[PDB]
């Protein structure tokens, strides 16, 4: 498998192979699905919308609705303004969302389409019904990644909606970053356990992890409500979880509405979850309840009980930056070694944060790469093997070819069922991770050992 | 009626353009005129894709020993990484196979602003030096023409330097109105620059299967039956294909055309250029398969081949008859709707009816009028502005290679006999009376159909599957086959039936309502 | 592996091989740890106590405290009266539990030791300090199984503690059966989501799934409080979950205190969890809240989304009767086939209930055996294969030898970490089970398929 | 001091009895008398097991081609199903191996009331007919003697009918005071009914390893080294043993005694009956291994063997010296306590001290005064009421087979040169001054030790491990080796060290306190 990948490495400066990222717009689509009664809209040629909808369905085994401007070759000449105006008329008439959240594609960005102008023209022409909203962000696919697209859509939501009206709400805003609906639910459960009122946005819980009730609902029950999105300008503080996904929105909200913010790691593992709980306690004066303390103590109990199978284990990780930073720290906290650590998403922060934690733990000889891909990681593994691979679904080819215990993590996971109900964040999520890691490690040991070395107890 | 109930909610301008896309075929009007292959209405929630999907993702990507480089930002590459299930194996156990990789130039802002031709050149050379493939393909995406990149010239320069073929495809996503434009763009370059460049000797009883992409092993299943009868399967365009097998596509006596939409250009051009005739191939469902094998035998007109064809048919059907009986017992009386791209909405129909399942609505994303009605209408088809800039290629007889395969007496005789040589009817002309057809079906249309007809099952793709199933209706996928297959061939019927019965009889469908409601 | 197990089956009437049960006392020990500040006490030779404590620690990766009478050859001649009186004096002085819960062994049962007499003699002599309690049950190991022992200890608790004092508490008693602490937690969570006051007993949550805090506490935070055990006599109703483990206790409490009871299946899968929720709703008038209905809908959604991997799959199940009855029904609900279904615990009910659900689903050709063992199931599998094996740790040998996807379930699981944090009951537990079952089926498919049949999406 | 702090909370009766079980080694009394091998105090929370564990679970179970039938209710069998990690492989790749099974008569109420002998008879025949083992063992459990079952007679009747040996063991759980009684019961039958029944020819340089059970592969690691030097390992009692190897244990020139407690009966009886001398061996820790290998070479007194011994010791030590340095760097200065059954507390000591770790407190569950103080004290020991009824067997020299292996004058010279021939010294001798021994240590005792001494680590078993670790102190298992191994031999030192360093430097130990406290 992957027979064409050589052990001997030659420098690739141009040919990208098996990428560890995708483009902006799906990130913006995912963020928009975290608004209640929102129809995401793709302003470009319709191939984009189809593909972006499709990956969301493959990951969540759920519907993922979105509309498109359906550019033709004529837009390449007269721009996409007439297309989007026509789309809005059809959207509100056929599908009646409360809000259309527009993002762009490499096509409309290359063309220099002017969405603020088109949007004000529709407002003037009366195509946006009373009570309805149209918002936008710009999501050039040749910049950044899907994580950047999420970040941009969050900034769009604050640019159009957040307002400081003077009426304080007593709440803390939380922008959870480019995490799944189960993660969103676990973050909300922690706020609720601390007794801390909040507004989370975006929030895809109850949108992309919902029930089958026998009736299809185009706009599912979940999503942050428009009125709460407006009310984010009246909050005391914004917690931005994961700098890549969430800081741009948090900073924009600070400039627009004077709401201060605090940036925190995605809460994966012990120290990152600890920092999130502490920030909640410090910002509100609220004590940490016994239930949360008990969960942390169960994690610690588990980390110690299972320690022998984790100490010194070499791990290859690939994924999105906020999640791989936090997960790499957790790997270190488990006693294991982040050996190869890669993101497809550009940016200095990943390099600095990973290098720093590795040096703090005394770990030498790891390879860390920004804008690396799955072909890089495979070549590195061929030169020096690892004990564990953690990545999205595309890691499975490496896992089989090299016989490496494999944990699916991040986006997209398209080949297992129910993962979107399992948190990876918090003490609870950390427990699930340690169970998965130890399970795949022990499964391999027990499949491959000689019969005389087979064991009842482990 | 259904057409009026579907049209009701559309605003007037949309209502007027959409009405022609919905037709009810009946007793008195057997082949009603449909409007097809026009632009998608903005904001209507279409399932259509782009020309790049059609060229790179559909026709060209299955060529397993050619490195396919997407010239574009990363998404266009990422979204073609294994979602379409064309299967490949290393030829002779040893040849190159790139199915597990995707390749691109990963365009950045500096490429958009200053052009991407230098990065493309470097990527082509890197791919050549690392992989030494049989050929390299370069595929345009949305920004490529706009930023001024001349990929044709970059490819030609690169080919001259590295000494293997480099094929450029101008399949920018906004071209045409659907995946269909991409088929056309691919066919042009395959016909002119690949087909006919080989020098293998032709074997006896040589056929090609055109428009067949080996989704979930379909082509291997067809080949198993064809080889057992005695045919030599010269080339399959392009499922499990080597570049070299495509180069030798002219070394056959008969072209079977499975997907008419995607491959008809090459079928017509190979007939003009080489004299190789073609027939419509319908390898899905017992009736389709049997009729295809019988038509092929009539074309070769060989007593022993004909006898073997009947022996093989009888034994394949006998081996699955008990399964067929079970599917009918479990499914008869149920109703279906189908929504495919440009061909499968039609090719699966002989099969549901065999199980006693009645198909009420058939939708298509992007088929043309010639797929719905027939190829007689091509001269009556108005070229529209959004697909007029797709180049039309003209070929002439190759003086050295042209041959009369089936002389004119025999062609007439065969046509009389019911063998449609080098011609094709349509989904409509073979559908029962009453069937409603919807071109470029959208979410709104689908949901009206579901609420008004209450079908037991609605076949579609990944974007619709879960929408349909959230409503308590089974939706098996007709593109990905729900990660199974083959669905083609004799064994295909069995795999399809077994998965369908399993779907219908899943106990959880009856447990949706909680007992406190 | 297991090379001595033949395909050709010869009737075995006397030689028990690789049993699908253990003896009563550990079940009573487990029940006793579900009482706060209780020290379980093993009245017999000390080998029993050491073995029983050991299996609990191997399963839970936690401490499992218990005392023993430490019979010698002297007790075998004169009985164990002097041993248990000496034990009780040492226990209260050194370890200071609030309650000693005594069970017996095959040795003290064979000898006919008279525990009620020794206990009254201890009271008379003042060996039991005021405010402290000593209770007992009889747990002959040559009768039934560990499930029976649990059942007997629950009866002992009722016998000694439960009192109807006329002060109605407005509570429902729930006896959760021989299930793990995560299951107890999930059952409590559901009572709490429905807003129904309750008393659960026994309850090993916070006893065998506890945190590491850096201080060892002999008596963990959890366990039902003695004051609440007394108060079970003032409740409105008792729900007995799983007839084998729980009915004896529920019926005893009906005779002693007039608390009526209702028997329910262990709440695993759709219909059994539904029956539990409906019993709670019908008993109290309380509506089922949206949170529970959503969880149910997510389970249904998962069952439908994953259906293709489940339909028609042949499953071999071995375990304890209450759990295997409910799980076998869930397997049918998933569209799969309980092919070989075995418990080592004697009793008619299992045979009737499994036969009845198989008949109802039209399934013919399954083998169902009461007092069967793992050797039996292995021989059946050599004759006709299965697609899935579900059992405790000891199934791992059959799983490897026959290459069968394997789900660890029930007691004891001694070879994985953190399973005691994972419910198997309720809609949440059901989702976990589906994930595990589909994961192991898909893991095998993807390990063994030809390279050309390898898939990105599943 | 620590002894008084341990004793304080005990009630007067218990304090007076426990006091003698705790002693401190000092300069003025290097070898203090201890009270050991007495009944467990009821209710005190002991780690001790029963005589059935010592007989079936420990000594006999590892014989891999004998079917071991527990005659009892099911738990006695269930609890001996793979918890003790004696490793076995099929002899020569083909022989029988029952390691993965447990066998029982699964006694029911009817067996208790009416006797179990008919079910036992039937189980023996079923085992024989299904498995055709080398031999069958029948093991008593608590009820067996009391319900009147004469297993000795059932065994003998069965053996004559089936034609293979059937050995009965009256190891009812309440016999003796601990696992130790069970060792004795096993050794009596092994000596009288198994050893010496074979007829294989003796090989050159033949040794047995006695009281070694191949936990985690220990015996295979010692065999690797011994075979490289040139010894023939005739038998290991009983780790990875076949029944026939035990039958031929008399075909050796020297018995190595690893576990004195469990196997001393057979060592002494083999010396009496056959003339085979024994030496204490310790294959745990570099120092023990090296002294054992040097002692063995002095016994055989052969220039080639003596030279190979040094060559192999140098080569094995050089290969692991980098690791040994590492362990000492990472661990020196730390303190430990050790609590094992009857032997490992002693054998692992040379090892922790080599790493710079100081052992403060040691104990045995069930060792006798000989194990603590040396066998020199055996004249002073008198058996109490609770262990009196374990049969004491007498052997006489076998007139055909007895030989003087090492002449008496050579025996005298070896003893003067420090070789421990047919002699044993005790854990106390090589423990340093100031350190404490606790016999039959209980939970109360262990907790005082932990609170007062704050050791960095406390080695014990499964019942204590999580108790110790919940208090933030590392506890590695010295019975099961935490599912690793070997811990014996040269490779064993590296495995042990690696796991120990890994345990100490696990990051979570420092994360126990949450940041809000
Ligand atoms: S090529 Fe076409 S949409 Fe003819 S673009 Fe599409 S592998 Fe469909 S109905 Mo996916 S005209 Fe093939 C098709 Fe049919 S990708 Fe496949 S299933 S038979
Ligand atoms: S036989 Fe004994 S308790 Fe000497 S009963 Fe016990 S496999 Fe221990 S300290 Mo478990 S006298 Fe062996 C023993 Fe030592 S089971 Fe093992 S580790 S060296
Ligand atoms: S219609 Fe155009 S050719 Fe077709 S699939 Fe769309 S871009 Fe590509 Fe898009 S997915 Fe992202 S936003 Fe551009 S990089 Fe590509
Ligand atoms: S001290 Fe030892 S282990 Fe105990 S019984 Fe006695 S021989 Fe056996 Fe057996 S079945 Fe269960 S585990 Fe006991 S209560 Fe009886
Ligand atoms: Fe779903
Ligand atoms: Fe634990």
């Amino acid at each position: 498998m992957l027979d064409a990948t050589p052990k001997e490495i030659v420098e690739r400066k141009a040919l990208r192979i098996n990428p560890a990222k995708t483009c902006q717009p799906v990130g913006a689509m995912y963020a928009a699905l975290g608004i209640h009664n929102c129809l995401p809209h793709s302003h470009g040629s319709q191939g984009c919308c189809s593909y972006h909808r499709t990956v969301l369905s493959r990951h969540f085994k759920e519907p993922a609705m979105a509309s498109t401007s359906s550019f033709t070759e004529g837009a390449s000449v007269f721009g996409g303004g007439s297309n989007i105006k026509t789309a809005v008329k059809n959207i509100f008439s056929l599908y009646n969302p409360d809000i259309i959240a527009v993002h762009t594609t490499c096509l409309s960005e290359t063309l220099g389409d002017d969405l603020p102008t088109y949007i004000s023209q529709m407002e003037d022409a009366g195509s946006i019904p009373e009570g309805k909203l149209v918002i936008h962000t710009n999501t050039p696919s040749y910049v950044g990644s899907h994580v950047t697209g999420f970040a941009n859509m969050v900034q769009g939501i604050v640019n159009y909606l957040s307002e400081n009206t003077g009426a304080k709400n007593g709440k803390i805003n939380v922008i959870p970053g480019f995490v799944g609906p189960a993660d969103m639910r676990e973050i909300k459960r922690l706020f609720e356990a601390m007794d801390i009122p909040y507004i989370m946005f975006p929030d895809t819980s109850g949108v992309l992890d919902g029930p089958t009730t026998g009736e299809y609902k185009m706009y599912p029950e979940g999503g942050t409500k428009i009125e709460d999105l407006k009310d984010t300008g009246n909050s005391d503080l914004t917690l931005s979880l994961g700098s890549y996904a969430s800081d741009l929105g948090a900073k924009t909200l600070e400039k627009k509405c004077k709401v201060p913010f605090k940036t925190l790691r995605t809460p994966i593992g012990v120290s990152a979850t600890d920092e999130f709980i502490m920030a909640l306690s410090e910002a509100t004066g609220k004590e940490v309840p016994a239930s949360i303390e008990e969960e942390r103590g169960q994690l610690i109990d588990l980390m110690i009980d299972a320690q022998q199978y984790l100490q010194g284990k070499k791990v290859a990780l690939l994924g999105d930056p906020d999640e791989i930073i936090a997960l790499s720290k957790f790997i270190i906290e488990l006693g294991a070694i982040p050996k190869y650590v890669v993101t497809g998403t550009p940016g200095m922060k990943f390099q600095k944060e990973i290098d720093a934690m590795l040096a703090e733990a005394g770990i030498e000889g790891s390879k860390v790469k920004v804008e690396g891909d799955f072909f890089d990681v495979h070549q590195w593994i061929k030169n020096e093997g690892v004990d564990l691979l953690i990545s999205n679904t595309y890691g499975k080819f490496i896992a089989r070819e090299e016989n490496i215990p494999f944990v699916r993590f991040g986006f997209p996971i398209m080949d297992r069922y129910g993962h979107y109900y399992n948190p990876k964040v918090g003490y609870k999520g950390a427990i699930r991770l340690v169970e998965e890691i130890t399970n795949v490690i022990l499964d391999k040991i027990e499949r491959e050992c000689t019969e005389e070395d087979f064991e009842v107890v482990r | 009626n259904l057409k009026d109930e579907i049209l009701e909610k559309y605003i007037p301008k949309t209502k007027k353009t959409r009405s022609g896309h919905i037709v009810i075929k009946t007793e008195e009007t057997p082949n009603p005129e449909i409007v097809a292959n026009t632009r998608t209405v903005p904001g209507i929630i279409t399932a259509r894709g782009c020309a790049y999907a059609g060229c790179k993702g559909v026709v060209m990507g299955p060529i397993k020993d050619m490195v396919h480089i997407t010239h574009g930002p990363i998404g266009c590459s990422f979204y073609t990484w294994g979602g379409r299930r064309f299967k490949s194996k290393p030829e002779n156990g040893t040849g190159l196979n790139f199915n597990e990789y995707v390749f691109s130039t990963d365009m950045q802002e500096s490429d958009i602003v200053f052009g991407g031709v230098n990065k493309l050149k470097d990527a082509i050379h890197e791919a050549y030096e690392m992989f030494h493939p049989a050929a390299i393909g370069v595929y345009a995406t949305c920004p490529v023409g706009l930023i001024g990149d001349d990929i044709l010239a970059v490819a030609a320069t690169a080919s001259k330097e590295i000494g293997i073929p480099v094929h450029a495809f101008s399949c920018e996503g906004y071209k045409g109105v659907s995946q269909s434009a991409g088929h056309h763009i691919a066919n042009n370059t395959v016909m002119t620059d690949i087909i006919g460049k080989g020098n293998k000797e032709q074997k006896k009883y040589s056929i090609n299967v055109l428009g067949e992409y080996n989704i979930g092993g379909d082509a291997w299943e067809m080949d198993r039956v064809l080889e057992k009868i005695g045919y030599h399967v010269n080339a399959t365009l392009t499922g499990d294909a080597t570049y070299e097998k495509v180069q030798n596509a002219d070394k056959a006596d008969l072209n079977l055309v499975q997907c008419h939409r995607s491959i008809n250009y090459i079928a017509e051009m190979m007939e003009t250029k080489y004299g190789i005739p073609w027939i419509k191939c319908n390898f899905i469902g017992v009736d389709g398969i049997v009729e295809t094998l019988r038509d092929m035998a009539k074309c070769f007109d060989d007593p022993e081949l004909t006898k073997r064809t009947e022996e093989v048919i009888a034994e394949e059907i006998a081996a699955i008859q008990d399964d067929l009986d079970y599917f009918k017992e479990k499914l008869q009386g149920k109703t279906a709707c189908l929504y495919v791209g440009g061909s499968r909405s039609h090719t699966y129909m002989n099969m549901l009816k065999s199980f006693g399942v009645d198909s009420l609505v058939a939708g298509f994303e992007f088929a043309h009028r010639d797929d719905y009605e027939g190829r007689e209408v091509i001269p009556t088809i108005k070229i529209d502005a959004d697909s007029k800039n797709i180049p039309e290629i003209t070929v002439t007889p190759d003086e050295q290679k042209y041959r009369v395969v089936i002389p004119e007496d025999k062609v007439e005789e065969l046509k009389k006999a019911g063998v449609p040589l080098s011609s094709y009817g349509g989904m409509m002309k073979e559908m029962h009376d009453g069937t409603i057809l919807i071109d470029d079906m959208n979410h709104h249309d689908m949901e009206v159909v579901l609420e008004k007809l209450k079908p037991d099952m609605f076949f579609a793709g990944i974007k619709e599957k879960f929408v349909i199933q959230k409503g308590g209706v089974l939706s098996k996928q007709l593109h990905s086959y729900d990660y199974n297959g083959p669905y083609a061939g004799f064994r295909g019927v069995v795999n399809f039936g077994h998965e369908l019965v399993n779907g219908i009889y899943t106990p959880a469908w009856k447990m949706i309502t909680p007992p406190w409601k």
